[PDB]
This record gives C-alpha cells, sequence and structure tokens, in this order.
C-alpha cells in the first residue's frame, strides 16, 4: 500500500504549512481550487464522471 | 511533563515552577523570551461573572461639544443630500462645515445659542452652500 | 482512572496524574506558609502551619498526599462531607 | 507491580 | 566549549535589547486608526474582560483604545519576532472564513503554519496519537480571530494553555483575553484591520528569520579566522 | 507634536457623522455572490444588498454605490441570552450608483 | 490637560420619547 512519507525533518519542523490541520493534502487542494476561483473573478457529461 | 492545569496560574508560572522542581529537564523555547519581554498582564484564567444589583460597567459614552451643534443641525436641516465618503480621512460634510463656522463665530465673542445658529446659516448661504430646511 | 479491569484503571490514573501536576510551596521545605482554611463543595479542610517535629497529624489521605508533596509537619482537620475526591 | 503495557503485539 | 559561546552570542544576545528587531517602526497609532483597528462591536456584545481596553462607546459602539493596542501590539510583535528568530514553529489560527485564504497564504509566504479549518478535538492535547509520538507541536500560536463561528472562544485557546504554548491573539470587544498570553485589542472584522495584522506578523516573522541568518553567518566567518 | 488617538477619533468622518440611521454614504462593492452585493462603506462591517433589477449589470466588483444607512451593526439580545446576537453585518439600503 | 478628550454630558442625539395618539388629551 501507498504510505505517506515522514511529514517533518530532523529539526521537527513540518514540511507543509497546513500540517497541523491533519489533512494537509485535502486542504491544500481546497486552497488551490479556491484560489483559482478568485483569479477568474478578477479576470472576468455523457463520457465522463 | 508539562502541567495541563490551564486554570491554575499561567503557563509561565506552571513552567517556571516545574523547572525548579526538576520535573521539566529543559526549559521550553519560549520561556526565556517571555521572561525577558513579559506581557502586561500575566495570562491567568478568570471566570467571567454577570453584574448584579448596582454594579455598572465603567465604560463612558463618547460625546463632544460639537455633538450639540450636530444634533440641532440634523433636526433643523436634516442629513445633507450630499453623501458621506468615510474612506477619505479628511472628508468634511455640510454639518462639519456648519460646525466649523459655528465655532468660528463663537470665538468672535458671540455667546447666544439661537442667534449664533441663525448667523451661521446665512454665512454658508453666502458661500453658496445649499441648506434646505426640513420643515 | 476508569476501566473494567482494576489494573487498567491504575495505569490510566497514575499516567494521567503526571500531566496535571501542581507545584506546592513549602515553608523551609517542611510545612505550609500559613494556616489554610477552605471549603470545597461540602468538604471543609482547616490546615495549620506547624514547627519541625510536629509530624503529620491529618486525615490518613492527607498524610499520604503530604508525603508525595514533601510536607513533614502539619495539622489538618476535615469537617463536613468526607469525600475522597472532594 | 501493574503488568506493563505491551503495544508491540498488535503493532501494524 | 564552543556551544556556550554560540548560545551566548546568538540566542542570549537578542534578549538583552528592548527592541532587537525594530518592530516599532512597523506601525503607528495613525496606521492602526486608518485600518479601523479602534472599531469594536456594539456595547451589548461587550465582554467584561475587555473593558480595560475600551476607550469608550460612541453611540452604543465600543471604541478600542489604540494607545493600549499600540503597547500590546509592540509586545506581541516583539515576542513573535524573537520566537521566529529562535526557529520556533508559529501556527496561525482563525475560523473567520472571509480571511481563511488570506491567512493561509500569509503563513506559507512567511514560512510558517496556518490552521483556518474546523479544529478537530485533540489536535494539540492528543497530537502524539494523531500525528505520531515524535510530532513537534507549535512553539507559538497566533490567533487573528479568537472566536469560533458560534461566537465562543476557539478551543485552541484553552488547549494551547493546556499544552503550555504561548498565544498571541487579536481580541475584539466581544472576546475573552484571560488565557491569551499576548492579547492585542483591535478590530478583527474589518478587512483593512485583518490585512494590516497579517502584514505586521508576516513582516516581523520574515525580518527575524533574516536576522538569524545574518548573525549566524557572521559568527561563522569570524570563527574560522 | 505627535497626534493623539483622542484627536484622531474626534476628527474622524465616522465620529463626525453622528448616528448612522438615515445617513447617505458611499460604498464600494468588493464581493459578489449571484445577486448578493457585499458593499464596504468605511464601517466595521459590510452590508449585503441585492442586485437592483434596473441596470443590474452595472453593479460589479469595485463599483461605487450610494447607500442609506440604517445600522452599523445588526445586533439583538433574545430571550434567555446573556449577550447580544450579532450577524456581523451592517444594515443599509442600496439606492443606486455614484457617478461623476 | 488635553482638549480632544471626550466630555461628560447627556446624549445630544437622543430622540424624544414617543407618545400615544391620545397623549395630552382628555
Ligand atoms: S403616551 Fe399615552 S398619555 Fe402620554
Ligand atoms: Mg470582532
Amino acid at each position: 500500500p501507498r504510505q505517506r512519507a515522514i511529514q517533518w525533518g530532523e529539526d521537527g519542523r513540518p514540511f507543509h504549512y497546513l500540517f497541523y490541520t491533519g489533512k494537509q493534502s485535502y486542504y491544500s487542494l481546497m486552497h488551490d481550487v479556491y484560489g483559482m476561483l478568485l483569479n477568474l473573478e478578477k479576470h472576468q457529461v455523457i463520457g465522463s464522471r | 511533563a508539562g502541567s495541563r492545569l490551564e486554570t491554575v496560574g499561567s503557563i509561565f508560572s506552571r513552567t517556571r515552577d516545574l523547572v525548579r522542581a526538576g520535573v521539566l529537564k529543559e526549559k521550553p523555547l519560549w520561556f526565556d523570551v517571555y521572561d525577558a519581554f513579559p506581557p502586561l498582564r500575566e495570562p491567568v484564567f478568570q471566570r467571567p461573572r454577570v453584574r448584579y444589583g448596582k454594579a455598572k460597567a465603567p465604560i463612558q459614552d463618547i460625546w463632544y461639544h460639537e455633538d450639540r451643534i450636530r444634533a440641532k443641525f440634523y433636526s433643523v436641516y436634516g442629513s445633507g443630500q450630499r453623501a458621506f465618503d468615510l474612506f477619505n480621512p479628511n472628508f468634511k460634510s455640510t454639518c462639519q462645515r456648519f460646525v466649523e463656522k459655528y465655532t468660528e463665530l463663537q470665538k468672535l465673542g458671540e455667546t447666544d445659542e439661537e442667534k449664533l445658529f441663525v448667523e451661521t446659516g446665512k454665512a454658508l448661504l453666502a458661500e453658496g452652500v445649499i441648506l434646505r430646511r426640513v420643515g | 482512572g476508569k476501566a473494567t479491569d482494576r489494573m487498567d484503571a491504575f495505569r490510566k490514573a497514575k499516567n494521567r496524574a503526571v500531566h496535571h501536576l501542581h507545584y506546592i510551596e513549602r515553608y523551609e521545605d517542611h510545612t505550609i506558609f500559613h494556616d489554610i482554611s477552605l471549603r470545597f463543595k461540602r468538604t471543609h479542610i482547616k490546615m495549620k502551619k506547624q514547627p519541625k517535629g510536629y509530624g503529620l497529624r491529618c486525615h490518613r489521605a492527607i498524610i499520604t498526599i503530604c508525603r508525595l508533596i514533601g510536607i513533614k509537619d502539619m495539622y489538618a482537620k476535615v469537617s463536613g462531607s468526607i469525600n475522597m475526591l472532594s | 507491580v501493574i503488568p506493563k503495557k505491551n503495544v508491540p503485539t498488535s503493532k501494524r | 566549549e564552543d556551544s556556550t559561546d554560540f548560545n551566548d552570542k546568538i540566542l542570549n544576545e537578542p534578549l538583552k535589547h528592548s527592541d532587537f528587531f525594530n518592530v516599532k517602526e512597523l506601525f503607528s497609532v495613525r496606521s492602526l486608526f486608518d485600518a479601523r483597528v479602534h472599531l469594536g462591536h456594539k456595547a451589548g456584545c461587550r465582554h467584561r474582560f475587555m473593558e480595560p481596553y475600551i476607550f469608550g462607546s460612541r453611540l452604543d459602539h465600543d471604541i478600542i483604545d489604540l494607545e493600549q493596542t499600540a503597547t500590546h501590539l509592540q509586545l506581541a510583535l516583539n515576542f513573535t519576532a524573537h520566537m521566529a528568530y529562535r526557529k520556533g514553529i508559529i501556527l496561525f489560527i482563525s475560523r473567520n472564513r472571509q480571511f481563511s485564504y488570506l491567512i493561509e497564504n500569509m503563513a506559507r509566504d512567511c514560512g510558517e503554519y496556518a490552521h483556518t479549518r474546523y479544529f478537530r478535538g485533540g489536535m494539540l492535547t492528543n497530537a502524539r496519537l494523531l500525528f505520531g509520538p515524535t510530532v513537534r507541536l507549535p512553539d507559538l500560536i497566533i490567533f487573528l480571530h479568537t472566536l469560533n463561528n458560534i461566537f465562543e472562544p476557539h478551543v485552541a485557546v484553552r488547549d494551547a494553555a493546556k499544552m503550555n504554548i504561548p498565544t498571541v491573539g487579536i481580541v475584539d470587544t466581544n472576546c475573552n483575553p484571560c488565557l491569551i498570553t499576548y492579547p492585542v485589542p483591535g478590530n478583527d472584522d474589518s478587512p483593512l484591520a485583518v490585512h494590516l495584522y497579517c502584514r505586521l506578523f508576516q513582516t516581523a516573522i520574515t525580518r527575524a528569520k533574516e536576522k538569524r541568518q545574518q548573525v549566524e553567518a557572521l559568527y561563522r566567518l569570524q570563527g574560522q579566522k | 507634536n505627535v497626534e493623539s488617538f483622542a484627536s484622531m477619533l474626534r476628527h474622524s468622518p465616522l465620529t463626525q457623522m453622528g448616528p448612522a440611521k438615515d445617513k447617505l454614504v458611499i460604498g464600494r462593492i468588493f464581493h459578489i455572490v449571484e445577486n448578493d452585493l457585499y458593499i464596504d462603506f468605511g464601517g466595521k462591517f459590510h452590508c449585503v444588498c441585492r442586485r437592483p433589477e434596473v441596470d443590474g449589470e452595472k453593479y460589479q466588483k469595485g463599483t461605487r454605490v450610494r447607500l442609506r444607512l440604517l445600522d452599523l451593526e445588526l445586533t439583538s439580545r433574545f430571550l434567555g441570552a446573556t449577550t447580544d446576537t450579532t450577524v456581523l453585518e451592517a444594515n443599509a439600503v442600496l439606492l443606486g450608483i455614484q457617478e461623476s | 490637560s488635553n482638549e480632544d478628550l471626550p466630555i461628560s454630558m447627556e446624549n445630544p442625539y437622543k430622540e424624544p420619547l414617543k407618545k400615544c395618539i391620545l397623549c395630552g388629551k382628555h
């Protein structure tokens, strides 16, 4: 099975700024999607599931 | 083995004491910074209580002498049809322009209130200001 | 400590207790600094500062706790509800 | 002597 | 032999100066006033423990005394800078969803951490189970909003005190500052106020990290020769 | 000769305005959700106004508008509550667009 | 001391109390 690698270095500092949420991968994705929706505003089926 | 009794003293006192007792082998990274530059109030838990009987909060209402002039101006002439621009830190409304003229004439020695108010309206009309009385 | 088995309750209580340690000030490392009289719920505890050699003349549980703190000389009287947790 | 805890047995 | 000199020239030297990072140059009572930091909630929402910090009520709207905010902000920024200098883990916490994106970006930009999401029970008090026995917890928690979305204190305020982590917190007139180590009375709602706070902490943290590298680099160059 | 906070507060437009009820103010649209316009007008809290039926497309992010203020903060204490409930928004009526 | 400090006084903007349609009438 896929194992997530160690999330902090020898000094103990986590690599990801969203580590302490416990869901850094999920919330980093929501952060990226929310950021894209913002940039659009500033600028402005059958075969897929 | 830091103590989790957050309602007993403060993080500084609990940390300082366990360091003396030898329970904590090393001081935390923040302890020396807190000691050198402590807060104004030591962060000690307190239970908030409702006031009873004749106890009142010590907060006072903020009032100024010019508020009396502003209250009368809004009663007599209403709010100006000009729109407030609260983003401009130096914005002056018709009421503030009225208040400043009212203050100038008061410093010229006039002391009557009803007379000092009518002369102010005339001065602004001479300057081209629109003062539509509400009634 | 709570558990179905007694040995598990012992483990939980004692391991948790070290995370909720108080520091108790002692006069000359043997007694309290002043007489302490307080009520906790319905349990009244009156404690008296004592000189060296007086020993622990207190409720047996207070004796046990005082040896863990390091108090050697104190008088205490418990009145009202005698509840171990209170 | 409370029997000492043994986490290793059920370790994944 | 060489460690005592290291810790003395690098870790103990900044602690002998009242403003080692010059954080007083970052703000002024005027800069705070333009950001609307003095604006508090209505008197009916006032928390009793905030009365000492309230200048007064202007037509039933509480006004925060910026003279006190200025002194409290100096202490909080100074503390925050010293902790960043010492390479502490700084965690920003706020549940105000209007500013979640802004705060998460500010944390990433300064090289720190943000928790703007739902706070799950035990992130701090049960971290070893959730993250692992070797997990390092934050050395400083900065609250830009100390209340959760039901207008109660964020659970992390209580749990930060339980874990003996110092807290910096913006405390509005409806907040409880008793357990916040370095409270800063100020408006937490206005976008101009919140943006200002993020700039000040971001700048304080970034400056302290650059200062740490300058001192270390100099201490090494001089050590060889 | 550093200006004091008491001086800033006395001479601020928000202090000079007095009561906010029935006061015309200029706002700026900073966020839009469907036909909900979030308008900042210099106070602590923004107001939320529905897009007007006439010239609805003229109301965009950054568009400056005219408002008639009702309350700077909507708050009320309800039966059994120890503190006032606040919705964290101002009450205002959107009149139209401000033009030069 | 300082001229810009607030002064103690009664609310100048206070609205007159509302009256019933029969207030003052027999
Ligand atoms: S309000 Fe009814 S008699 Fe005055
Ligand atoms: Mg607030």
